[PDB]
């Protein structure tokens, strides 16, 4: 999966 | 749904928000005393003072607003996002128009200070504290402008598996990758590469001027003060922003293949690192205020 938090 | 779940265990999670709660006392404490220090102060200097307030202005917004939103939502519960649309685009923007300001401060104050040891006979002759106020002023707005494209960038999305979960409502860039891609690479130019260049080329010039100054009152004192003020201003601000950029370049440039739970985890835990250093920058001038100047540590502490 790939973070959604910047 | 677990999916939006961060594995980050109790441990850092304790750590960093002590660790952020020190910075917030420290921080908040450290640039308020210095706003109402530069208040009842009353010619360089005065100008200085300026900026100075600037600063502790840039940063007490950011310990004020950004600091209880990002350890609630982005270190204790990063699903859901609790603060809507405007609370989403309002934080990133509040943070890069933040960001942007104490850059255009540190190469304006880097300028100045410039123009104060090597032209002072011109410099007495001064661009007047109204002038300076209105370049304040324009600082400000600039950086407003130059965050302007996060008010567009980021939003609120549900990530959840139907979409229809309130507990996937998160906060995050609503725009697809290569656009992301360009406003994070302007960013990083904008407020960190390039002014960052120029502020320690031009500290390096004030260096090697300071030293020829020397070699040719209290104006010398006061000036070698803000000399290595300004560098460790300067340094403070490169290796604290460092990291922080790394990670958001890590953000979007990283394949979705690539991307494995250990990255993950490093991202998060990598995030702590980051936005602690970003907030040990908030926190590092009025610190470094009381330790080189006797005077202003002894109207730090009249306040106090």
């Amino acid at each position: 999966r790939r973070p959604y938090i910047l | 749904n677990s999916d939006l779940d961060v594995n980050t265990d109790i441990y850092s999670k304790v750590l960093v928000t002590a660790i952020y709660l020190a910075l917030f006392v420290v921080g908040t404490v450290g640039n308020s005393v210095t706003l109402f220090t530069l208040a009842r102060k009353k010619s360089l200097q005065s100008t200085v003072d300026y900026y100075l307030g600037s600063l502790a202005l840039s940063d007490l917004l950011i310990l004020l607003l950004a600091m209880p939103v990002e350890l609630y939502n982005f270190i204790w519960v990063h699903h859901p996002w609790a603060f809507g649309d405007a609370g989403c685009r309002g934080y990133y923007f509040l943070r890069d128009a933040c960001t942007y300001a104490t850059a255009l401060n540190v190469v304006s104050l880097s300028v100045e200070l410039y123009l104060a040891i090597c032209h002072p006979f011109k410099a007495k002759t001064l661009m007047s504290r109204s002038r300076t106020k209105k370049f304040i002023s324009a600082i400000w707005l600039a950086s407003a402008l130059l965050a302007i494209p996060m008010l567009f960038t980021m939003g609120l999305q549900n990530l959840s598996g139907d979409g229809t979960h309130p507990g996937g409502l998160v906060c995050t860039p609503i725009v697809d990758t290569a656009t992301l891609k360009v406003v994070i690479q302007v960013n990083t130019f904008m407020s960190f590469l390039f002014p960052m260049l120029v502020a320690s080329i031009l500290n390096t010039v004030i260096a090697n001027k300071l030293t020829v100054m020397v070699h040719q009152p209290g104006r010398v004192q006061a000036l070698r003060r803000g000399v290595l003020v300004l560098r460790a201003v300067v340094i403070a601000f490169v290796v604290c922003w460092l990291p922080y950029h790394v990670r958001r370049l890590m953000f979007c440039y990283i394949s979705d293949e690539q991307w494995t739970t250990f990255l993950f985890d490093f991202y998060h835990y990598f995030y702590m690192l980051t936005n602690a250093l970003v907030y040990v920058s908030a926190a590092i001038n009025p610190i470094l205020y009381n330790l080189v100047s006797a005077n202003f540590r002894q109207v730090f502490l009249s306040t106090l």
